[PDB]
């Protein structure tokens, strides 16, 4: 179960898994507090969520 | 849930 982070904008980071190679899941997603309130944090992932998904080809359930 | 982990300094979570 291979297990790796993606940097994606400035801030944000990306865990993503997957089992020998079959398809990907979203674990979590991390912001610095040096670049993100809460407030925006929160914002971010409304703003971005599909493209996060399509991006990093995970099947958005 | 997601749901959002704030108890780090460094970091805020979001766990899917």
């Amino acid at each position: 179960e291979k297990e790796w982070v993606e940097q994606d904008e400035p801030g944000v980071y990306i865990t993503l898994t997957a089992l020998a190679g079959g398809a990907r899941d979203l674990k979590r997603v991390r912001f610095s507090r040096k670049r993100f309130s809460e407030i925006q944090a929160e914002q971010w992932w409304a703003d971005n969520r599909g493209r996060v998904y399509e991006q990093y080809n995970v099947r958005m359930v | 849930g997601p749901k959002w982990v704030k108890t780090d300094s460094d970091f805020i979570v979001l766990e899917i």
